[PDB]
RNA sequence: CCUCCGCAUAAGCCUGCGUCAGAUUAAAACACUGAACUGACAAUUAACAGCCCAAUAUCUACAAUCAACCAACAAGUCAUUAUUACCCUCACUGUCAACCCAACACAGGCAUGCUCAUAAGGAAAGGUUAAAAAAAGUAAAAGGAACUCGGCAAAUCUUACCCCGCCUGUUUACCAAAAACAUCACCUCUAGCAUCACCAGUAUUAGAGGCACCGCCUGCCCAGUGACACAUGUUUAACGGCCGCGGUACCCUAACCGUGCAAAGGUAGCAUAAUCACUUGUUCCUUAAAUAGGGACCUGUAUGAAUGGCUCCACGAGGGUUCAGCUGUCUCUUACUUUUAACCAGUGAAAUUGACCUGCCCGUGAAGAGGCGGGCAUAACACAGCAAGACGAGAAGACCCUAUGGAGCUUUAAUUUAUUAAUGCAAACAGUAUACCAAACCUGCAUUAAAAAUUUCGGUUGGGGCGACCUCGGAGCAGAACCCAACCUCCGAGCAGUACAUGCUAAGACUUCACCAGUCAAAGCGAACCUCAAUUGAUCCA
RNA sequence: GCUAAACCUAGCCCCAAACCCACUCCACCUUACUACCAGACAACCUUAGCCAAACCAUUUACCCAAAUAAAGUAUAGGCGAUAGAAAUUGAAACCUGGCGCAAUAGAUAUAGUACCGCAAGGGAAAGAUGAAAAAUUAUAACCAAGCAUAAUAUAGCAAGGACUAACCCCUAUACCUUCUGCAUAAUGAAUUAACUAGAAAUAACUUUGCAAGGAGAGCCAAAGCUAAGACCCCCGAAACCAGACGAGCUACCUAAGAACAGCUAAAAGAGCACACCCGUCUAUGUAGCAAAAUAGUGGGAAGAUUUAUAGGUAGAGGCGACAAACCUA
């Protein structure tokens, strides 16, 4: 994944991860379901409703994506009207 | 590669000239033609193919005297040494030319055709229609490039307002200017087809290498082809 | 000298391509040089000459980075030297025509000693400078006699 | 095929 | 005693057996002192051979072969003149050797002249003995190929037949010399022409190919592909191909018929062949005995005519059979000589080697034990033999498989035309009475073609290949939570039918052993008051 | 006690600073190292491929402005392996060193020499007294394998338990790797000396500092931030591409040469047969005389013959009477 670049000696990031996933500052990664816009004419409304969901990733997948991205994508952002602003923090979680 | 052609001498002469072989190689040293190389050594007799060429300070038609008829290793037909005025030259011997004969080289074209024995050169317009001819040119004064091989001959077919039509040994017809010189009769050394090589050694003496032993499968070209004769060749410029 | 894709799509083969200009042989006249030149030309420089209104104007206006020709730079140096010298260009008996051609190009004619080094490569410049400073050595006899006579004059005048 | 390995001469100074 | 040597020149090499000293040492395959050397000193003397020439024009048809008769073809190795310029002379270099190319003082390689056994030049035995095995010879009773795959080898001189290739010739330097390749002869295709090949040539020529002297012949076919004609054709001595069923008299086909198809349905000839198998086909000769050889038969169901067919002369280190001969090939081996050998003297390798104080039998065990179990055996130590074992040494098996490891070759594998050649359009030019013609070379684009280029050639598999399979569901195996393999046993699926709230949201759960996918569902907002088992396909991109 | 052993210093490495060199006479682009003669030709051009994408087919960092930061961000891309800016920021003139090597190390270097190759090209090894050698004296020994002093003793992985005694008694299937499993008769290893193989990030953990702030600008921060520690081997293909060097071997050719006794001569790509060319069969040899030889036996030997000299054609090629032949074993 180019741990060391030939120009700066820096770690690089896989841009497919950035194009496909969103990282909340707590450490959670959000993805879209596969096939959520393919052949909707053979799918039931419940299946399509569960396909339209934004879902969380595994612990293993989260660590893999953290390895595949650089620390720039893990900083705390303060956008103006972020629809995911309230999801960047964890509440009432115990160990 | 350092290749210099042996054809390097700017003055006509009668004495035979040493000719270097090639082996089917061009100036770069690579084989350009296959099956060529290593025969008997030969010398070159210089053949004057411009049959009508008057001497210095002389203008009109002239007569010549066949001194000898000799074998040429460089060509199929034999060559006649012929003297005239104060100069001698080699020309292509036609059939029934022997020592002691006289040959006419004429330029003036006549109102009525002339009677020509088998060794003279007249403009194709002055000749009768249907005569057997050889050593023909394309432009007037160009020099004989067409029929020159042993026993081969062509025929004058027609005469047109300023041109003449000639049939080649391959039966292709060509029109040339009326003032184009040609010699009457068939070329000598007939019965050249009936020569039997007898053995591969004689081919080697002739200077041709054996064919490759690789087996080539035949393509679509190999079958017999029946084509019509190609169109007329024309050497007459027209604005 | 570049490369292309087979059908202008990047997922096909890459082939090395060469694009060559269409060259033409044409004849030109120089009013400053009063000579007719045959040059291998192209449509672009024909258009440039048309825009500049004459071969002389085109050559004198275009810079070296645009003429792209040692022949053009030599022509430029020839015209510049002609203008700087104001020499008998056309011929005798036509002084007013010579002057008129000269005044057609007043916005030119850099000084004479500067117009020589126009359009000269480094090798030509070094060779010109080397032949400039040839100056075969002077015998020491002259130097010593001059020094001795100056010493004698100095000693005598005191 | 005809697999042959040429011999190797050691340096003459030894 | 040997001499198949030698002496010169060329080429190569470069002081490399001339003298003196050191020889205490050092290379001498040992030594004396000199070919496997150290230092110093000394020599190869030009007439031999190298090293040449003043221009400008011009001349140079008649081979050589005792060159004389004769006779040819493959047609050849040697010559001047005219005018101007020109009166100095013997420099320079090679000259040695026992010698060069082969890592060597190497049984190899090496041009020419001269005598072809010498007038040159050389020494097979360090000494001894007289074993085996081995090498090279000589002689051999009686027999005479009984040997053997085979008359290999040896000894004697040798008859006849067959297959293949006409012949002489060429080829895998280093395992194949042939039947293979070429080859005179025959035939097909292409080309109307000048300066760098072809060619200083011109259709009786040149080039690209097939086949293979000669003799008799080479049958039918253009449906398909290719090539040439653009008139829907021509072309097989181009790539190639030359039928099927049923009825057919006691045996067999069968002339004949009905039919279908095709371009034609294999003609002549030859024939169990160098010709799939059956096959040691059948039959006669040959032998005592014949899967061998020769001569005849054609279901040769896969013979066959320039993929050339069939005879034949001569030829062949080709492959077979044979008469006679004579031979230690053999019954059946023996004797001697030389080399080797063994001992003495001198000099002195290499592969190999975990360490070894290194036995036999039976059993065991990663399945074939010197080393383990049970027995037996057993003082130590040289020398000569032998080859049963040490799964003996050598070469990281070449056979087989595997590798998203290579490469050569062929295509009708995928991708492309950068390149060459054609076309068409554009650019460049010029007259021309509202129309037309557009020379050539460049350049850009497009198409066609030749030549190519790059890359790859899935997996499972009671080895691989071939066959079969690859996704999803139901049943058994797998009997009572779940799960559970098989190139195991059996069924199926790749849809269909009906509403169009088959709307929207949202607790809590299941889950094909991961993930991705997949499944169920309360409450709520709206609105009336879902069947089925599988029925399926991610991302990118469009 | 022989062979041996041991030794410091030639030099070298990495930095810094500074821009660095070259005619005594003679010769040297022809066959370089050549004193002295009439066609004057001439260079300027997009690398490719290995490799990665776990195949491969578009694609795959490597280019010559001090740093740092923006930032591995915008962007590019079989949107995938990977590739990747800029605006902007700001970058204190002088000081002659070494937690480098010390003869298998450090330069290949005592030297690009010897040696190998036709050529391009490849490429070594090694030395050690002392103030004085115009001190050759007696000391200085001690130490690897290999041997000698000094061969051997029934029986057995070589030892261990022992024992008064070396052996005899009893127990015991070398090591490494590879495997389901090896004493295995599976690999590797004669032996000694020297050399010879784990390189780093994200995020965590521990230990400090400061603390809603930390940090010596940039960055992070709902206890964080800063600093440190700790951490990812060695040898090996068959290949591919670019540029040079090769036809003194061999294949074919060009120029100009040479050789072929004797007999039968039919006239002759005729016959026997020398020299000469080739290599049929046998035996020997097989680390050989020889990286293809020897002896005998053979094919040809006036021709499509053999052969000396010089020259030509070269690798995406040449040449080939096609053997996938040959182009320096
Ligand atoms: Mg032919
Ligand atoms: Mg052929
Ligand atoms: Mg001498
Ligand atoms: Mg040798
Ligand atoms: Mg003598
Ligand atoms: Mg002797
Ligand atoms: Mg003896
Ligand atoms: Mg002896
Ligand atoms: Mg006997
Ligand atoms: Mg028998
Ligand atoms: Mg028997
Ligand atoms: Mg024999
Ligand atoms: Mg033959
Ligand atoms: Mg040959
Ligand atoms: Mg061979
Ligand atoms: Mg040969
Ligand atoms: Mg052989
Ligand atoms: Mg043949
Ligand atoms: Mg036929
Ligand atoms: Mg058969
Ligand atoms: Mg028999
Ligand atoms: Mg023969
Ligand atoms: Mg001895
Ligand atoms: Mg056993
Ligand atoms: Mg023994
Ligand atoms: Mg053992
Ligand atoms: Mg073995
Ligand atoms: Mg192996
Ligand atoms: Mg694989
Ligand atoms: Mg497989
Ligand atoms: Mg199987
Ligand atoms: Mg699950
Ligand atoms: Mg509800
Ligand atoms: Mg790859
Ligand atoms: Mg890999
Ligand atoms: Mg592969
Ligand atoms: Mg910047
Ligand atoms: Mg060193
Ligand atoms: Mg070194
Ligand atoms: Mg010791
Ligand atoms: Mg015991
Ligand atoms: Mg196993
Ligand atoms: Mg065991
Ligand atoms: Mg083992
Ligand atoms: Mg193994
Ligand atoms: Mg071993
Ligand atoms: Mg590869
Ligand atoms: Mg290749
Ligand atoms: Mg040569
Ligand atoms: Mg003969
Ligand atoms: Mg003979
Ligand atoms: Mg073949
Ligand atoms: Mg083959």
């Amino acid at each position: 994944l180019t741990y060391f670049s030939a120009r700066k000696g820096k770690r690089k990031t896989v841009k497919a991860v950035i194009d496909r996933f969103l990282r909340l500052h707590c450490g959670l990664w959000v993805r879209r379901k596969a096939g959520y816009k393919k052949k909707l004419w053979k799918k039931t409304p419940a299946r399509k409703k569960r396909l339209r969901e934004f879902v969380f990733c595994n612990k293993t997948q989260s660590k893999l994506l953290d390895k595949m991205t650089t620390s720039f994508w893990k900083r705390r952002n303060w956008y103006v009207d972020d629809p995911y602003q309230k999801y960047h923090d964890r509440t009432n979680l115990k160990v | 590669a350092n290749f210099v052609s042996w054809k390097s001498r700017t003055k006509y002469t009668i004495t035979p000239v040493k000719m270097r072989k090639s082996g089917g190689r061009d100036h770069t040293g690579r084989i350009r033609v296959h099956g060529i190389g290593g025969g008997h050594k030969q010398r070159y007799r210089m053949i004057d193919f411009l049959r009508f060429r008057p001497e210095e300070t002389k203008s009109g038609p002239f007569e010549e005297k066949v001194i000898q008829v000799r074998y040429d290793p460089c060509r199929s037909a034999d060559i006649a040494l012929v003297a005239g005025g104060s100069r001698k030259r080699w020309i292509i011997a036609t059939e029934n030319m022997q020592a002691g004969d006289t040959i006419l080289n004429s330029n003036h074209i006549g109102r009525m055709a002339v009677a020509a024995r088998e060794g003279d050169a007249h403009p194709l317009g002055a000749l009768p229609v249907g005569t057997l001819i050889n050593n023909v040119e394309s432009e007037p004064g160009r020099g004989a490039q067409y029929i020159r091989a042993a026993g081969t001959c062509g025929v004058l077919l027609r005469k047109v307002n300023g041109t003449a039509i000639i049939q080649l040994p391959s039966k292709r017809q060509m029109q040339v200017l009326e003032t184009c010189v040609a010699t009457v009769g068939r070329v000598s050394n007939v019965d050249h087809n009936k020569r039997v090589i007898g053995k591969a050694g004689r081919n080697r003496w002739l200077g041709k290498r054996p064919n490759s032993g690789r087996w080539h499968r035949k393509g679509g070209w190999a079958g017999r082809k029946i084509r019509p004769l190609p169109p007329m060749k024309s050497y007459v410029k027209l604005p | 000298l570049g490369q292309i894709y087979a059908n202008n799509d990047k997922l096909s083969k890459r082939l090395k391509k060469v694009w060559k200009p269409q060259l033409f042989e044409r004849e030109f006249y120089s009013e400053i040089l009063d000579k007719k030149f045959t040059v291998t030309v192209t449509m672009r420089t024909l258009d440039l000459i048309d825009e500049a209104y004459g071969l002389d104007f085109y050559i004198l206006k275009t810079p070296k980075e645009d003429l792209c020709s040692k022949f053009g730079m030599d022509l430029k140096r020839g015209m510049l030297l002609r203008l700087a010298r104001q020499d008998p260009q056309l011929h005798p008996e036509d002084p007013e025509r010579r002057a008129a051609i000269y005044d057609k190009y007043k916005e030119f004619a850099i000084p004479e000693e500067e117009a020589e080094w126009v359009g000269l490569t480094l090798e030509e410049a070094i060779e010109k400078q080397r032949l400039l400073e040839e100056k075969d050595p002077v015998p020491l006899f002259k130097i010593y006699v001059a020094e001795l006579i100056q010493q004698l004059q100095q000693q005598a005048l005191s | 095929k005809k697999r042959f390995t040429p011999p190797i001469y050691q340096p003459k100074f030894k």
